[PDB]
């Protein structure tokens, strides 16, 4: 409705946490942050290092074939509406079956 | 019921609980009855056993529907009034673009609102006042503003004659029942004193109000508002006070001169309508004809008469009934009314009646299917409410053995053609087009179907389009070209922007598309044919007219047992129709643009909105989405942050409304019980639910809420792709 | 299937517990009054006290008094569902052990009594009130400034304000 | 047939009349007496003398707080006494219905004769006026509109206009 | 900050939306209405969106690129009252709609056969309910757990 | 005229002048502050 109305701005557009948090705990790499207790280095993982994770699972941001693509408010509604879908369908079979 | 009867209550019933078959709404609680009676507010089985008043109750609903035509339309000729666009445009026409209405600028709203005009921001407008408006000449904002309370008049008053009856102690059978004049009067006088009324007001001020304005002034720089009586000098010019003739007759010279008239033929240029004046002379050679005509009569008599051999005895009374049926009564005219409505969606596009016309587009094609759904909406209809006759209405079988009791004899028969004829169609009325596709995919054109290809060869030219102009030869005198400019012979030169009108040669391609019509209009039919006439009784139920027309399905048993009926045949009838007007559109639009709807040019190059694209490419059904769908409609898609959005905004929802229809089409009902209960319990815990007992659709409600959606769904949705289309760029 | 006004020893004792503190925290303010003297939120770190520790951070002082004023604060919890203070003050209030009349259960209006003195703390219930919904003022008018009346040869007007924001 | 209007609420209805009507009294008789202006002449200067004005709207709180109390106070006793719950007598609570409000409590009674009232002697005085009253105020605020409509200047708004031949007041009179 | 670039005080992107767009709904080049008394583009639906301005408010607000407004809502930086502040509000405002729902209703099933009441109804939004709900304080979030609707009622 | 436990009726949609109204003054709010996406408080 925003649109075209042609204020495109007075979108709503949640830009979605939660996966972008998930990914920071893999990374990298966008644009930092810290995120208190990781905080981009100092703790590091200290614990695990050069060993295991390496330059593997890490392409980093890397739009050709990264892996992980950077996510945003269009992904914040698919993603909800993938969620909408096995619910709906299986109330119906949860429901066919009981 | 008995609150209380008869004689000592004035004293009205509103409360204890309320109304209707004898085990009456329980008292205890439900749902459905809620669904019921909005349904099935007037079926006229219940109420009363015995006629008596209905006839009595159906004046006056109909009061109301003439008195709301009024409150329409006085809304709508304020409207276009008093958010004038409408003297800007009139000096203007050609240029204008034309609004009644405005939003108000609240939140998103005026997106929508964009510059139409003599300079303002409006929304355009696809039904012409503003056309049907030119006539009107004087003018002027207020007055419409007249006209306008003058319907406000007819209102109220045309809605207080509905008091004045049914309310008001009011009538009885004769009334009716005897019909003997009813037509008599009706088409004698008012549709002749209307059309003759009509003429008396259309030479008399509206010619002469046109006759110089087809050329510019600002208006009144030309009409005075009264001006016009004993007066008048001003017919001298548009002709004589007839000077001396006396009341037609002959013993009359001209040696030049013959009366208003002189018969037009072909368009106005400068302003293509269609001769201002052949439009007196033909209003007046109507009414004659009902001013004769309506003069019969009094009944049987006609129709009892001749009969033939296979002909029909019940050709003879041929119902008494005929007087008190009424389903019956209504059922023929909608057939009529109906039919008779999408013959205008004709003689519309191909002669336009109003001035600005055709260079006006989109102002008349909206039209052309408006006026095309109607011609559709109540022919389905019209087969209901003859199912409705069928099963009920009469008492008693006193009816007998004719003409139908007739037809019926053979009734696996009548139908049993029909139904070969339509696979005969489809077989040579589609899979022809899906030929093309498999060999033009294969791709081979030799051997295609293609204008081109197989062989009729370079030219449609000679049927009767090609007789019909061309026309005198003829015992016909008349008019420099045609009856309808697009007939084949005659003339390049209609219009000022634009082309309006021109030939339209078809060939194949126009052949075939005409077939597909063929087909859809036959299965459409088959279905209510069968419907209708295997109403009462059938092979797969005789104990069949029972309770219903409506009931949802007899019972899981004799295999199926579950559509029959014939609400349901004019429920997959109207499924089809849906079609057979929603295709006949996509005909004439990809027509009227690909060839047609025009440009002029120096020299006069015409320029189709699409260089007829057609030609070889409507033969494939894909080039119906390459050409159409694909092609137009990237105006809807691009349509957004604009002025006409509103349709780009409403083509999603509505292009959702109908895919959700499938959801109520497609699905049980003991379904939405089964999980309107898990709900109803959820309810309970924090007690919330139970009473009014919440119940799951009435299963041919749930049919009723399909059908419905998807039809306000399937249609808006081009109702949308449509303004978006000729608006802009056409 | 019981019908109504159950609620007893219940939250008769959360009001009055507001208005008890309601009461003192209107007293933390008092203060300047009459010396005008200090203002508003302060934020202050309270009293002080007189210097020789802190810059003044010196840790979280509430943290620590709240963690003791936690057992105090259950004991009352403890003492409302089953009853033991030797005064026995709000549960009833004192004149004690009585208040039997809501113990039993279902009184649906009860006015009730308290102390082995008399004058039935219906004055210490306005006294009371009146802090709530003082608080409920004062805090209400920060948002703007701080200070009210005294005098009037021009403050009482209110000539010129700021409004809301918006 | 004729509607049943009777309604029901009713009585109260009128008893909302007059309230309208007797209120509707005070405008007349002193904005007119008006001081028949007026000898001649009015200033207020006096308080609001420059305090940076008196009222504006702080005089419509006082005006309310004022009233709120009383026009609260009300109907809430015209009457009513009972004041509870389950079962009709209709007024519509009725509460009060067949008890009073009180048997024994008090005199919340007025007068002789186990009863509200002042008793028989008069519809007199006020019955005519008062709801004659009823018809004046309606006629006389009808008369107000008439009074000031039509602006003279300051403000046509919105045309498609159409006066000017002339001004519309009141001092009174009628020219004409 | 978190992601979507940064707020009001710099947003190119941002920027760039507020001009061209509304600022073009201009850019024709007059149409005219020299005194004229109508047609409002001209005044505000531009200013009342373009008053918007290097102000807002100011609001924080994230503007990811394009630079429409993400809406972060963590509880941090600026953000917390954009699902919370507006949050809180729809719980209580939905809840009296059904306190009240609760309400009228669990107010009749009694007497003198009450059978459909419902479809007619005295008195209208319950009304004398509805109050009930702005004066819930703390209402059914003891009341509910506790006696009442009570597990026996479970 | 109503006074305490339960009042008089209403017809089947009255929701029609709650539809229409109450909610309508609302837009009476999203034209007061004319626009919201958050909003400052009072
Ligand atoms: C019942 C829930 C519904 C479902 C099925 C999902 C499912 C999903 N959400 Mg999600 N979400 C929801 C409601 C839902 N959400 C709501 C109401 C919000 C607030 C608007 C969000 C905000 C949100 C964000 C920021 C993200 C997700 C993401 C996701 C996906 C990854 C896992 C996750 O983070 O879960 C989310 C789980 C929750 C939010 C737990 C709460 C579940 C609901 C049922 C409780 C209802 C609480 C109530 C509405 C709010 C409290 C009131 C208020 C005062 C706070 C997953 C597909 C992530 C993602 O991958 O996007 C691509 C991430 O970006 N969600
Ligand atoms: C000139 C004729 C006209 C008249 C006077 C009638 C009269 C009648 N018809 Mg009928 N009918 C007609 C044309 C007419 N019909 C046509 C053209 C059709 C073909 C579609 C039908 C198909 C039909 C059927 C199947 C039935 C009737 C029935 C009836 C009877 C029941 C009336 C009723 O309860 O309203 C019914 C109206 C409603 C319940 C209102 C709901 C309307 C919905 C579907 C809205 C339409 C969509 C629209 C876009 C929504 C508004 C916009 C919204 C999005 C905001 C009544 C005697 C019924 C009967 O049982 O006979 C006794 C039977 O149901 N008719
Ligand atoms: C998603 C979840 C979960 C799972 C399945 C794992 C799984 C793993 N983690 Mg891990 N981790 C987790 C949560 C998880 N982690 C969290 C929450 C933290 C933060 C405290 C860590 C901090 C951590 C460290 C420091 C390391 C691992 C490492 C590992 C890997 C090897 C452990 C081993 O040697 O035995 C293994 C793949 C080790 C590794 O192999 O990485 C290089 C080591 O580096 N993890
Ligand atoms: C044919 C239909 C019908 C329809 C669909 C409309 C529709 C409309 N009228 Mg309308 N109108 C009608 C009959 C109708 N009118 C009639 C019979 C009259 C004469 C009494 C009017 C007199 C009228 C006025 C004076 C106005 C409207 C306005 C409007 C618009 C404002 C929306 C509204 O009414 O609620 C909200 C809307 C487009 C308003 C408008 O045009 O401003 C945008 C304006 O207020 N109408
Ligand atoms: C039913 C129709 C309609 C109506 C109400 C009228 C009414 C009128 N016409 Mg008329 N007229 C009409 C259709 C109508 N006309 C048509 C269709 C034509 C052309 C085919 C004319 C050609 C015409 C002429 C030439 C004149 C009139 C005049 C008049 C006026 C007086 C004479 C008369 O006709 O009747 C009343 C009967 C007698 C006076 C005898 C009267 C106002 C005349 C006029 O101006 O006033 C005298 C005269 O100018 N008409
Ligand atoms: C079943 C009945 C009875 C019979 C045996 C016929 C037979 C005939 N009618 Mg007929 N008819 C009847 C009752 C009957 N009619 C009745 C009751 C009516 C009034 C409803 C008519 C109205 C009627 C018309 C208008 C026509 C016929 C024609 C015909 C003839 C068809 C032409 C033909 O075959 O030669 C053609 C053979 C060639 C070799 C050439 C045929 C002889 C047609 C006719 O007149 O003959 C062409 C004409 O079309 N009939
Ligand atoms: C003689 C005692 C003294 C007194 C007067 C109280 C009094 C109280 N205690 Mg308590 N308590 C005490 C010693 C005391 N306690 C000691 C020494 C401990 C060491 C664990 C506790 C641990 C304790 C806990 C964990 C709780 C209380 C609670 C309570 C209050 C609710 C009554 C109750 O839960 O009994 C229990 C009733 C019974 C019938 C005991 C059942 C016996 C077993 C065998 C079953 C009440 C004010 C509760 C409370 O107020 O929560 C906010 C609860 O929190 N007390
Ligand atoms: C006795 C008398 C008389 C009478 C008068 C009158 C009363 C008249 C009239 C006139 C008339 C009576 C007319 C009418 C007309 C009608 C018409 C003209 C029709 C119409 C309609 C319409 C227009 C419609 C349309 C439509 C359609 C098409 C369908 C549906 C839709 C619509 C509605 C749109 C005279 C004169 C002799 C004079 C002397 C005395
Ligand atoms: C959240 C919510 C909501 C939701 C909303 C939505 C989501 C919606 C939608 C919607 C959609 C998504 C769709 C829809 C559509 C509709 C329609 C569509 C209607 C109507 C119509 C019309 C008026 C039409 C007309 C016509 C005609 C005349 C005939 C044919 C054609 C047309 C169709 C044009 C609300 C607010 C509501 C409520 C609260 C909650
Ligand atoms: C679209 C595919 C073409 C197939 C049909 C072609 C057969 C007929 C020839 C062209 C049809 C168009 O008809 C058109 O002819 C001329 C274009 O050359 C134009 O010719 C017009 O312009 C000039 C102005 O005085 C003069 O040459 C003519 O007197 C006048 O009629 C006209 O605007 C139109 O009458
Ligand atoms: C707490 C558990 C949930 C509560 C829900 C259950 C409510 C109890 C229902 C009442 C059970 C049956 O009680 C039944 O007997 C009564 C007397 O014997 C009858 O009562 C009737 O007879 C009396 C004789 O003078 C009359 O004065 C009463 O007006 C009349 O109602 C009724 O027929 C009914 O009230
Ligand atoms: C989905 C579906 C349902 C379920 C659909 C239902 C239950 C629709 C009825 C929902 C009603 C309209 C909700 C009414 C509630 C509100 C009107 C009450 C509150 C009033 C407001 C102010 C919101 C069927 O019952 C059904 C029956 C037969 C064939 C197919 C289907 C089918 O496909």
């Amino acid at each position: 409705v925003m649109l075209a109305f042609g204020t495109p701005e007075k979108q709503i557009l949640i830009e979605p946490i939660f996966a972008q948090w998930i990914q920071s705990a893999h990374g990298k790499t966008t644009y930092g942050f810290d995120i208190p207790l990781s905080s981009t280095n100092g703790p590091a993982l200290n614990a695990g290092r050069n060993i295991w994770l390496p330059g593997w699972l890490n392409a980093i941001n890397e739009n050709s074939n990264s892996l992980f693509l950077t996510i945003g408010p269009g992904d914040f509604l698919v993603h909800h509406a993938i969620a909408l879908g096995l619910h709906t369908t299986t109330l119906i079979l949860v429901k066919g079956a009981l | 019921l008995v609150d209380r009867d008869p004689i000592k209550t004035s004293f009205e019933q509103w409360a204890k609980p309320g109304h209707f078959s004898r085990t009456i709404a329980k008292g205890p609680d439900t749902t459905t009855w809620i669904w019921n009676l909005h349904a099935d507010a007037h079926d006229f089985d219940s109420h009363t056993s015995d006629l008596e008043e209905i006839s009595r109750k159906v004046f006056s609903a109909h009061f109301g529907q003439l008195s709301i035509i009024f409150l329409w339309l006085s809304g709508m000729y304020f409207h276009g009034a008093r958010f004038s666009n409408y003297e800007a445009w009139l000096n203007d026409p050609t240029h204008i673009g034309p609004s009644a209405q405005v939003v108000w600028p609240i939140v998103g709203q005026e997106i929508l609102n964009g510059d139409v005009g003599g300079g303002f921001r409006g929304i355009q407008i696809t039904s012409g006042f503003f056309q049907i408006w030119r006539a009107s000449g004087i003018t002027s904002e207020l007055q419409l503003y007249c006209t306008a309370i003058g319907a406000l008049v007819f209102a109220g008053l045309m809605l207080f004659a509905g008091w004045f009856h049914y309310h008001k102690a009011a009538p009885k059978l004769a009334w009716f029942q005897d019909v003997e004049s009813m037509l008599n009067h009706h088409l004698a006088g008012l549709l002749g004193l209307g059309s003759l009324s009509w003429a008396r007001h259309q030479v008399h001020v509206s010619l002469p109000i046109n006759q110089f304005l087809n050329a510019g002034v600002d208006p009144k720089e030309i009409p005075l508002p009264h001006e016009f009586i004993l007066n008048r000098d001003l017919l001298a010019q548009l002709y004589p006070s007839f000077a001396e003739g006396a009341t037609p007759f002959f013993t009359l010279n001209w040696s030049k001169y013959a009366d208003f008239l002189t018969f037009r033929g072909g368009l106005d240029p400068l302003t293509g309508g269609l001769w201002l004046t052949d439009i007196a002379h033909h209003h007046l050679a109507i009414a004659i004809l009902f001013l004769i005509a309506g003069h019969m009569y009094r009944i049987k008599d006609i129709l009892e008469a001749h009969k033939g051999p296979f002909t029909g005895q019940g050709h003879k009374g041929l119902y008494e009934i005929l007087t008190t049926s009424w389903h019956a009564q209504l059922s023929i005219n909608l057939a009529m009314l109906g039919s008779l409505t999408i013959v205008v969606a004709q003689h519309m596009y191909s002669m336009p009646p109003y001035p600005y016309l055709a260079t006006d587009y989109a102002t008349q094609l909206s039209l052309f299917t408006h006026h095309m759904w109607i011609g559709g909406f109540l022919i389905v209809g019209a087969a209901a409410h003859a199912a409705i006759f069928m099963v009920r209405d009469y008492d008693p079988t006193t009816r007998y053995n004719d003409l139908l009791d007739r037809v019926l004899r053979h009734r696996d028969a009548i139908i049993s053609h029909l139904n070969w004829v339509c696979i005969f169609l489809g077989f040579h009325s589609f899979g022809l087009y899906i030929h093309n596709d498999t060999m033009s995919a294969l791709g081979r054109p030799q051997d295609m179907f293609s204008d081109t290809a197989i062989q009729l060869q370079p030219v449609f030219a000679q049927w009767i389009q090609n007789t019909h102009a061309l026309a005198p030869g003829t015992t016909a005198p008349g008019a420099t070209a045609s009856t309808s400019l697009t007939w084949g012979g005659g003339d390049l030169v209609a219009v000022g922007n634009k082309v309006a009108l021109l030939p339209i040669p078809l060939g194949t391609a126009d052949f075939l598309v005409h077939h597909i019509h063929a087909f859809t209009i036959h299965v459409t039919v088959l279905i209510l044919l069968k419907g209708v006439l295997f109403a009462r009784s059938s092979r797969l139920i005789p104990d069949k007219a029972n309770l219903g027309f409506r009931f949802p399905c007899d019972g899981p048993g004799r295999g199926g047992t579950c559509q029959v009926s014939a609400w349901d045949h004019v429920f997959l009838g109207l499924f089809w129709m849906y079609n057979s007007i929603s295709v006949v559109i996509f005909h004439f639009s990809w027509k009227m643009q690909s060839d047609v709807w025009g440009t002029i040019n120096d020299q006069g190059v015409v320029t189709h909105i699409t260089a007829g694209n057609f030609a070889q490419s409507s033969i494939t059904i894909n080039g119906w989405l390459r050409d159409f769908l694909w092609a137009q409609a990237s105006q809807v898609i691009q349509s957004y942050g604009s002025s006409l959005s509103a349709y780009g905004l409403f083509f999603l929802g509505a292009h959702f409304v109908w895919a959700f229809s499938l959801m109520f089409l497609f699905s049980g009902r003991g379904y939405w019980q089964e999980l309107i209960e898990s709900i109803v319990w959820a309810h309970n815990k924090l007690k919330v639910a139970p009473a009014t007992q919440p119940r799951a659709l009435s299963i041919v409600q749930g049919r009723a809420v399909g059908v419905t959606h998807y039809l306000l769904g399937g249609i808006a949705t081009t109702w949308a792709f449509f303004l978006a289309r000729i608006i802009a760029v056409g | 299937l019981a019908e109504d006004p159950e609620n007893l020893r219940w939250f008769v004792q959360a009001e009055l517990v507001n208005g008890r503190w309601a009461m003192l925290g209107v007293a933390g303010m008092l203060l300047p009054e009459v010396f005008t003297s200090i203002g508003i939120i302060n934020v202050p770190k309270w009293y002080a006290a007189g210097k020789e520790e802190y810059f003044a951070s010196s840790s979280t002082l509430f943290v620590i008094e709240f963690i003791l004023s936690h057992y105090v604060e259950i004991r009352r919890w403890q003492d409302i569902k089953n009853p033991g203070s030797v005064n026995q003050d709000p549960i009833f209030k004192q004149y004690s052990l009585p208040a039997g009349e809501v113990g039993y259960p279902g009184g649906i209006f009860n006015p009730l009594n308290f102390a082995p003195t008399l004058e039935a703390k219906e004055k210490e219930i306005a006294n009371g009130r009146l802090m709530l919904a003082f608080l409920g003022f004062i805090i209400q008018h920060n948002v703007t400034g701080k200070g009210p009346f005294d005098n009037l040869l021009q403050h009482i007007s209110d000539p010129w304000h700021n409004t809301i924001v918006q | 047939s004729d509607p049943e209007s009777l309604r029901w609420n009713v009585q109260a209805e009128l008893v909302h009349s007059r309230w309208a009507m007797l209120g509707a009294a005070g405008i007349f008789i002193p904005e007119f007496l008006t001081k028949l202006g007026i000898l001649n002449t009015p200033s207020w200067y006096t308080a609001g003398e420059q305090e940076y004005f008196t009222d504006t709207t702080t005089l419509f709180i006082v005006e309310l707080v004022f009233i709120g109390w009383a026009e609260g106070r009300r109907w809430a006793d015209i009457l009513n006494p009972g004041c509870v719950n389950t079962d009709p007598i209709f007024p519509n609570n009725k509460l009060t219905g067949t008890d009073v409000g009180y048997p024994g409590g008090l005199w919340f009674d007025p007068l002789g004769w186990g009863s509200a009232s002042p008793q028989k002697l008069k519809e007199l005085r006020t019955k005519e006026i008062k709801n004659g009253r009823l018809a004046m105020l309606a006629v006389m605020g009808a008369w107000f509109q008439h009074i000031y409509t039509g602006t003279g200047p300051i403000d046509n708004l919105f045309a498609h206009l159409a006066d000017p031949g002339h001004a519309t007041i009141f001092a009174a009179f009628t020219p004409k | 900050d978190i992601a979507g670039l940064t707020p009001c005080k710099e947003s190119k992107q941002f920027a760039k939306r507020e001009k061209q767009a509304l600022k073009k709904l201009q850019a024709s080049l007059k149409l005219y209405a020299d005194d004229s008394a109508p047609a409002l583009a001209i005044k505000a639906t531009m200013e009342k969106t373009k008053k918007r301005f290097d102000n807002y408010g100011k609001y924080g607000l994230l503007c990811g690129s394009d630079g429409l407004p993400h809406l972060i809502v963590s509880g941090d930086q600026r953000h917390w009252g954009e699902f919370i502040t507006p949050g809180i509000l729809f719980l209580y405002i939905a809840g009296w709609i059904g306190w009240v729902g609760r309400s009228y209703l669990i107010a009749i099933r009694d007497e003198k056969k009450p059978t459909q009441k419902e479809i007619i109804i005295d008195v209208p939004l319950a009304s004398s309910l509805l109050f009930r709900g702005f004066s819930w304080p703390v209402a059914a979030y003891r009341e509910l757990l506790n006696g009442e609707l009570v597990d026996n009622n479970f | 005229m109503r006074d305490l436990k339960t009042y008089l009726s209403v017809a089947p949609v009255v929701s029609t002048l709650w539809f229409g109204a109450l909610a309508g003054l609302l837009i009476e709010i999203n034209r007061f502050f004319p626009d919201a996406l958050i909003f400052p408080f009072f």
